[PDB]
């Protein structure tokens, strides 16, 4: 079984920025993907970016390129997503899917519960 | 990027009936011979779980109730054996290049 | 040391013009399904016994002569004219399976142009499945069913194998190959658009870096952690297995693919820009230097082998299983990925392998291009355009089915049996021909009139009874051999070996065809007939 635990909710505040972890264990941690959507309340679901545990790439969706980081850590196996000039309207619902083995590249069904800020 | 739009946007919950759901990519194509697109169900008040990968193999812990097909651009999905508990938000995904991006949403009620 | 400046002098301009492709991607691996040392000593005594004789042969017979390949039976034996057609349908078929290593060779180089090493990378780029980035730089556990990076980018990206189940199942034809092969026939036709080249300003300097850079590649697999345990493999005597294995065959076929003697290609260099320039040790300095590049290749391969053997934790014939032409696009790969500057030095190493197939293959079309045009000196020689760009098409349609998905399978399919017993038996019928049908000892006085010193004793008694009963030999161990090829995870079917058989005679069924055609045309009883067809026609 892989269990993929996240934090908790926390608060929205103008300008300061929040820090949301991931840790995943039960597989191999430096061979996948760490994924980070972001689902608004009521709407439909959206990309922010990618990492890969080993420090190779970080992609972003073009838009949260310059308001969100993402830091790996292969010590306590945990990820890490840092924003930057937090709005009102950026309250949401951040999740951690992890991607496939490779080929396929899917959600290999491991999400967190949502770390929904307010 | 590679923007994909999707054609319906609410189906009607009938018991042993077909509803389809299907997710264009024009601006895409097959890769290495696999269908890098990807079917996930959103439930309500439920993180969005996998259900079908690939566009033609089952997730695991998925039941053979839902069945991809359509290769290249068009593709939908076979929800033909649909009980009162199928009742999310389907969304489509695309893993072509730095494009990874979400649908709009197809609930169904009826 | 006392003529170390000429000595070095005749050794630059030979490795400007002798080495090649093929003695450095067809030694290694052929030599590693082989065994490592089990393949150097059968190599040495298999060239010296049958491949310096017949190089000399070949070159005084094109200074002599001086027309092509086909044209020399025009005044030695006009029976034997099929040699000339079977030269060329050897090279066709060479040609058709010879340019897929220079397109993914060049498909590399493309490739190697980011800052991200693409062999040093397989987080769901193109298709990975089962990979481990780091042998043992972070404590990983190499178990069974595991593939390399750099395998799984030469299995995924520059030919997709996985969209083909086998040789019986062919899909369509890669974009990214075709583009490729395209532009690689066109910089090659550009090259040849006249065919003058004898002391060109190109060739002197890019005959310059490939040394250099074979020398530092040597010398970062030498100073490579673990690298050890493929030098003890590939220096080892290992007698069991070369009494009755059948070794002998696969070191024929690659002393005749590398040393050049049964392709037609020293014919055409030899009918000109040479003419009594100190013979009789120019071949000699260019086998030596050939047989150099041939074994520091090897030995580099092999070091690279056993570092991935000592990282794997496996034996070292046991890392590539059955991998054919696909050993040195992965020993190399992981190789250069694990350097300082490893772009550069990829990018350097790409450009010398693409500027050295571009060069071998250049030599190769020159001894079809030159040969026709002896026959038909008033349609085809004087036109020089009508027809190169016509055996270029020919050619490029006879490589299209190698561009499949499944290329793999086509290539080592082409590999044993286009090349392996046609080139021995067009040797050794040419060389009884011009030992029996001929005269030793016309050819002695003929040299002895051209150089002014006649040959050693050891090379009288080779041509006429040492050379043709070794090849005799050599045929008859290919014959009573039957091939068993099997790639990746994947076993060749009865009619493989069927088809290899059926490819292997139409590149040989000429010369009988020509045999039988020329008891035709001269009337008489079949005495005259021979008699008039052994002996030599008359300017
Ligand atoms: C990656 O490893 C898995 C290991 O399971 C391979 O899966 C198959 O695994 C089952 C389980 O025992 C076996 O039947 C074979 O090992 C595999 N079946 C086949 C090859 O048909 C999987 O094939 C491996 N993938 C690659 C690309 O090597
Ligand atoms: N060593 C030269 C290889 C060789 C022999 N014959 C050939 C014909 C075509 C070609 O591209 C290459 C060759
Ligand atoms: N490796 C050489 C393959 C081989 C062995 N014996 C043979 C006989 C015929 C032939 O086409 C090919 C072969
Ligand atoms: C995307 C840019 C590709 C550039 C490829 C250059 C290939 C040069 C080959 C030279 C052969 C002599
Ligand atoms: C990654 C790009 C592969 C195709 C490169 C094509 C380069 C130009 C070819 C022109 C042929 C006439
Ligand atoms: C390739 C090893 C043999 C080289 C030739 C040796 C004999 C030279 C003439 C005496
Ligand atoms: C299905 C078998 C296809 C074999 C093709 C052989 C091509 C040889 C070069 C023309
Ligand atoms: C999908 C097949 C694409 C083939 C591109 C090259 C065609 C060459 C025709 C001569
Ligand atoms: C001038 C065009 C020649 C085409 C030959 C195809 C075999
Ligand atoms: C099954 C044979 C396919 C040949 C394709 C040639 C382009
Ligand atoms: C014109 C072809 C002749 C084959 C013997
Ligand atoms: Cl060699």
């Amino acid at each position: 079984q892989v269990q993929l635990q996240q934090s908790g909710p926390e608060l929205v505040k103008l300008g300061a920025s929040v820090r949301i972890s991931c840790k995943a264990s039960g597989y191999r941690f430096s061979y996948s993907w760490m994924n980070w959507v972001k689902q608004r309340p009521g709407k439909g679901l959206e990309w922010i970016g990618r990492i890969y545990p080993g420090d190779g790439d970080t992609k972003y969706s073009g838009k949260f390129k310059g308001k969100a980081t993402l830091t790996a850590d292969k010590s306590s196996s945990t990820v890490y997503m840092q924003l930057s000039s937090l709005t009102s309207e950026d309250s949401a619902v951040y999740f951690c899917a992890r991607s496939a083995y490779g080929s396929e590249g899917f959600a290999m069904d491991y999400w967190g519960q949502g770390t929904s800020v307010t | 990027d590679i923007v994909l739009t999707q054609s319906p946007a609410s189906l009607a919950v009938s018991l042993g009936q077909r509803a389809t759901i299907s997710c264009r990519a024009s601006e895409s194509v097959d890769n290495y011979g696999i269908s890098f697109l990807n079917w996930f169900q959103q439930k309500p008040g439920q993180p969005p779980k996998l259900l079908i990968y690939a566009a033609s193999n089952q997730g695991s812990g998925v039941p053979a109730r839902f069945s991809g097909s359509g290769s290249g651009t068009y593709f939908s999905l076979n929800i033909h054996p649909m009980e009162e508990d199928d009742t999310a938000v389907y969304f489509c995904q695309q893993t072509k290049g730095v494009s990874w991006t979400f649908g709009g949403g197809t609930k169904v009620e009826i | 040391r006392e003529t170390w400046g000429k000595k070095v002098d005749f050794l630059l301009s030979v490795i400007g013009y002798a080495v090649d492709l093929g003695n450095v991607w067809r030694f290694p691996y052929i030599c590693y399904q082989n065994g490592g040392g089990a393949f150097l000593l059968p190599y040495t005594i298999m060239a010296i016994f049958g491949g310096i004789p017949l190089f000399y042969m070949e070159l005084a017979l094109g200074q002599y002569h001086r027309n092509g390949c086909i044209s020399i039976w025009r005044k030695i034996c006009p029976i034997f004219k099929g040699i000339g057609y079977a030269i060329c349908i050897i090279a066709f078929y060479i040609a058709s399976y010879y340019n897929t290593i220079m397109a993914w060779a060049l498909y590399y180089l493309i490739s190697s142009f980011t800052d991200q090493l693409p062999w040093t990378s397989c987080k769901n780029s193109w298709n990975t499945g089962n990979c481990t980035n780091y042998f043992s730089e972070d404590n990983i556990t190499w178990t069974l069913h595991s593939t390399s990076p750099a395998e799984e980018f030469y299995t995924r990206h520059v030919l997709q194998i996985h969209r083909s189940k086998g040789l019986q199942d062919l899909g369509g034809i890669s974009w990214q190959l075709a583009l490729c092969i395209m532009l690689i026939f066109t910089v090659i036709y550009f090259s040849i658009w006249k065919g003058v080249k004898t002391s060109g300003k190109v060739v002197w300097v890019t005959a310059t870096f490939p040394y250099i850079i074979l020398s530092v590649l040597l010398v970062r697999g030498a100073t490579l952690p673990g690298a050890w345990r493929g030098v003890l493999f590939y220096l080892k005597p290992n007698w069991q297995k070369l009494l009755e294995t059948g070794v002998w065959i696969d070191a024929a076929a690659q002393i005749f693919f590398s040393l050049g003697p049964g392709f037609g290609v020293l014919l055409a260099f030899a009918s000109y820009n040479k003419f009594n320039n100190n013979c009789y040790q120019d071949a000699l300095v260019t086998s030596v230097v050939n047989c150099m590049t041939s074994f520091v290749s090897g030995f580099v391969i092999f070091t690279v082998l056993g570092y991935m053997a000592e990282m794997r934790n496996e034996d070292v014939s046991e890392v590539a299983k059955d991998a054919g032409p696909s050993l040195l696009f992965i020993t190399y790969a992981e190789a250069i990925a694990n350097m300082p500057a490893s772009t550069f030095f990829a990018i350097i190493f790409f450009l010398m392998l693409i500027t050295l197939g571009l060069d071998s293959t250049f030599a190769g079309l020159e001894g079809v291009i030159t040969a026709v045009l002896d026959e038909f000196p008033h349609v085809w020689a004087k036109r020089r355009e009508r027809f190169v760009l016509a055996v270029v098409i020919t050619c490029f349609f006879g490589s299209l089915v190698t561009l499949t998905f499944g290329g793999a399978y086509v290539v080592k399919l082409l590999e044993e049996y286009a090349t392996g017993p046609a080139v021995l038996t067009v040797a050794l019928i040419e060389a009884v021909a011009v030992s029996w049908f001929y005269g030793i000892t016309q050819f002695c006085r003929d040299v002895k009139e051209m150089l002014g010193f006649s040959p050693g004793w050891f090379w009288r008694i080779c041509w006429v009874a040492i050379s043709p009963l070794f090849l005799l030999f050599i045929i008859c161990s290919f014959l009573m051999s039957p091939p068993q090829l099997r790639l990746f995870q994947y076993n060749y079917p009865y009619w493989s070996i069927i088809l290899g058989y059926c490819i292997g005679t139409s590149s040989f069924i000429c010369i009988p065809t020509y045999i039988a055609y020329r008891l035709i045309i001269t009337p008489g009883t079949f005495k005259e007939r021979i008699i008039k067809s052994i002996t030599p026609e008359t300017p």
